[PDB]
């Protein structure tokens, strides 16, 4: 069970974050 | 062999026909049944999902004779006085927050091979934007995959998340919800994203 290194320069996209 | 224990969850199974007893009842139920590893040890398994159980080591401390059921119990390195507060505060917030990973719109039902061909679906159609959900690992009971893809063209990444009574553990930290979990998956990722694109020739 383990975790895959982010391995790229690729510019993350992701989501806005959340409040809770 | 066979071990008498007092309480109405408890039952004479092996690992198997306690699956079996679990197959027709409802996510969350469970039983208490004796350890094949001595008498100072007991298990509970749970239902997650269809055909998904977890098997649960408690270990017994402070025993008034061989046979007796431990005064003091410990679940996953943490101490509890009897069964029914390990229901109460272990099982019953598993299973609650089990119940808020997969009521989330980040969770994807279906198997690994389903959830791997929805993402790269998905980021077909989304071809600039990073993209990430959440399923459960059939084969580990208890854990989650998270799976990702910064764009359409990355690779597709599977990180774990454990499943445990006080939140879900990425990595090293244990986020006491899903949101929170979302949130430090991001985070994370920028923070290994900005190491990657650093200078080390400074």
């Amino acid at each position: 069970l383990v975790n895959a290194d982010l391995d790229v320069k690729d510019e993350l996209m992701f989501s806005p974050l959340v409040d809770s | 062999t066979h071990r008498v224990i007092n309480h109405p969850y408890y039952f004479p199974f092996n690992g198997r026909q306690a699956e079996d007893y679990l197959r027709s009842k409802e996510r969350g139920e469970f039983v208490i049944r004796q350890s094949s590893r001595g008498d100072d040890h007991l298990v509970i398994t749970w239902k997650l999902d269809k055909d998904l159980f977890q098997h649960i080591d408690i270990q017994e401390l402070e025993k008034e004779n061989p046979l007796a059921l431990g005064k003091v119990l410990i679940v996953d390195n943490q101490k509890y006085n009897d069964l029914d507060q390990i229901i109460v505060e272990y099982l019953q917030n598993k299973v609650r927050l089990l119940n808020e990973m997969t009521s989330s719109e980040k969770f994807k039902s279906g198997t690994k091979k389903d959830v791997v061909k929805f993402i790269e679906d998905y980021s077909r159609v989304n071809p600039n934007k990073s993209v990430y959900y959440f399923s459960l690992n059939h084969d580990n009971p208890g854990w989650f995959y998270l799976m990702f893809k910064i764009n359409a063209n990355s690779k597709l990444y599977t990180w774990n998340v454990k499943l445990t009574n006080t939140g879900y553990f990425l990595v090293n930290y244990n986020y006491p919800s899903v949101i929170q979990l979302c949130n430090g998956f991001k985070t994370l990722l920028k923070s290994n994203s900005s190491k990657n694109r650093m200078n080390n020739y400074r």
